[PDB]
């Protein structure tokens, strides 16, 4: 993923 | 009135000049034949011309040129000698003029610096007159005064990191990794309302009024009311996670990691529509109760008739991700990974311009905010630009992180039309995370 | 038809009715006061014959541009003929042809082509700088 961008970390 | 009240008062006598000599009324109807800069010249002519050009009147008018609404009445006191009956139309004007001047070139003066939420992120920030709310994956949210720099409470309460907030003066509302989204009183800082229903993370939320809606990693959509605590319904429909939405109070519009973006119709819980062109997932969206706009991984930008479901435009020429984007009067301006911004006229698909040139970003654009005068843009390359919505020039360096080339970032911002507030850090430990307030206000 | 109007002067003038209704003034008294010679007081033949002129010829248009190209005293007397006949096409385009003689900034350029004394005192002038800077 592009560097500045976010996501929580995966679940499951 | 107040003009004539000036002439009697000051008694400037014996000009050998054209609109001197004219009927009051018909010199007014002269002098606004000039655009504002020139009414400031002619204010300089003579104490005559000075007394004409500030006729109240003539600058309402100009001020809903530039669409002011609203007069300012200002500082009083130990006058100086022969008194003057200022415009208040006209002082807000200039006011206006000087604080788009102090954004262009004016001098930046050291912002404020918020120290908070070390060693994490800022997920999503708030700007709402005077308040500022930071989200966080530390679990928190802190509500902050823009005009003090304090932190004045902090939203202790989730089990989960915080990915999507929103608020309207004293609510606020969090969606976190926990699964829940809380709704917060901003001032006393209390949970108000949990709101369980979600199983996966809360991705995304669009506040309305007294209802929101929250697009989750578990495909549905579930709006809520802000005052009972409910959740009022529940969209199914989407296969893969849902990471953005917009919510008019009429339709819902969703976009998802299965390519789609579903407009839906929430009393009866029905997908009116399912938008299908992008061919990769949907990041972000636009909706303006007309038209639909969604950004995807898949380069493309499309606009949608949310009353046919029919694509009206697939905007072409970014090279990544879409991942921010502000509609606002059919101009639609895209934040993209590729480093640019591009600005565009939905209603012809027109790309009236795309911002890149020697100081463009050296890296993805991760947030943007524009008006009619200027599109201000962050990035990780740790800067925040401000650019020329009309020309599509750049024209300064509002923000230049130190630590930009080496981790420092500037993930998001969000601008009045007196301030801009950053939220900045790092994945690495070279800068302190923290919110950045600048002020172009100006002294009047 | 034609109808008549008398200027100040004296002076009768003989005008397509319609050309000269283009004034509401004299439309008002033609229709409803019912001036067999409508007198106008407030303009002189020399006037009048302009005006007559620009209507019987009915953004600055290229002409209007070139009729107006006289001097300031008649530019203004056409200004109050229009006011006074109430002919809102003509007084717009004289007074925009006056306004565009100031679009062009500077103080002192503007004195020099409407005349105008430079009435204010040291610290006035230096105020009135501050305020309308731009």
């Amino acid at each position: 993923l592009p560097s500045g961008l976010l996501t929580p970390p995966q679940s499951g | 009135t107040q003009v004539k009240h000036m002439m009697q008062v000051i008694e400037p006598q014996f000009q050998r000049d054209f609109i001197s000599l004219l009927p009051k009324e018909l010199a007014l109807y002269v002098l606004s034949f000039l655009e504002p800069k020139d009414l400031l010249q002619a204010a300089q002519t003579c104490r005559y011309w000075r007394i004409l050009a500030e006729d109240n009147l003539l600058w309402r008018e100009k001020c809903k040129e530039e669409g002011i609404d609203e007069p300012l009445h200002i500082k009083r006191r130990k006058v100086i000698k022969p008194g003057f009956i200022h415009s208040p139309w006209k002082s807000a004007y200039i006011r206006q003029h000087r604080i788009d001047t102090n954004w262009r070139r004016g001098e930046l003066k050291s912002p404020k610096v918020l120290k908070g939420h070390d060693d994490h992120v800022i997920t999503c920030l708030q700007f709402c007159g005077n308040r500022i709310v930071s989200g966080s994956d530390d679990n928190t949210l802190k509500v902050w005064s823009a005009v003090t720099g304090k932190c004045l409470r902090t939203l202790v309460g989730h089990t989960g990191g915080v990915w999507s907030s929103q608020m309207r003066d004293n609510i606020i509302i969090s969606g976190s990794t926990d699964r829940t989204l809380k709704v917060w009183n901003a001032e006393t800082g209390e949970c108000i309302h949990t709101l369980y229903g979600h199983t996966s993370t809360v991705r995304c939320m669009h506040l309305h009024e007294k209802r929101v809606v929250s697009g989750s990693r578990d495909a549905t959509l579930r709006v809520w009311d802000i005052e009972t605590g409910q959740c009022l319904h529940v969209l199914m429909g989407h296969v893969a996670a849902v990471r953005c939405v917009q919510y008019d109070g009429r339709r819902v519009v969703s976009g998802a990691y299965d390519f789609m973006v579903k407009v839906w119709d929430p009393e009866t819980e029905t997908c009116l529509h399912t938008l299908q062109g992008h061919t990769n997932r949907v990041y972000s969206l636009q909706f303006d109760g007309i038209h639909v706009v969604s950004g995807s991984l898949d380069t493309s930008i499309r606009v949608w008739d949310v009353e046919t479901g029919n694509c009206i435009h697939t905007l072409t020429g970014h090279q990544s991700l879409t991942s921010g984007m502000e509609l606002k009067d059919n101009i639609l301006v895209s934040g993209n990974a590729d480093s640019t911004v591009k600005i565009w006229d939905i209603k012809t698909g027109q790309c009236l311009q795309t911002l890149q040139g020697p100081n463009k970003h050296q890296s993805a654009v991760t947030c943007l905010q524009f008006n009619k005068n200027f599109v201000i843009t962050s990035s990780d390359d740790g800067t925040v630009k401000l650019w020329d919505l009309k020309t599509g020039e750049f024209i300064r360096n509002l923000v230049t992180l130190e630590s930009g080339g080496s981790g420092g970032v500037v993930w998001r911002i969000r601008a009045s039309n007196t301030k801009l507030v950053c939220a900045v850090g790092s994945r690495n430990g070279t800068e302190e995370t923290k919110l950045l307030v600048l002020d172009f206000d100006v002294d009047m | 038809p034609s109808i008549k109007l008398q200027s100040s002067d004296g002076e009768i003038f003989e005008v397509d009715v319609e050309i000269a209704k283009q004034s509401v003034t004299i439309k008002t008294m033609l229709e409803d006061l019912g001036m067999d010679p409508v007198p106008l007081p407030n303009v002189n033949a020399a006037i009048l014959k302009k005006v007559i002129q620009w209507c019987t010829h009915h953004d600055i248009p290229v002409w209007d541009q070139e009729f107006l190209k006289v001097d300031q005293g008649t530019l203004f007397e056409l200004i109050l003929a229009a006011n006074y006949l109430d002919i809102k096409g003509l007084l717009d385009v004289t007074c925009k042809t006056v306004a565009n003689m100031i679009k062009g900034k500077t103080p002192e350029e503007i004195r020099k082509t409407f005349n105008i004394k430079n009435d204010f005192t040291e610290e006035e002038e230096a105020q009135v700088r501050k305020e309308n800077q731009w």
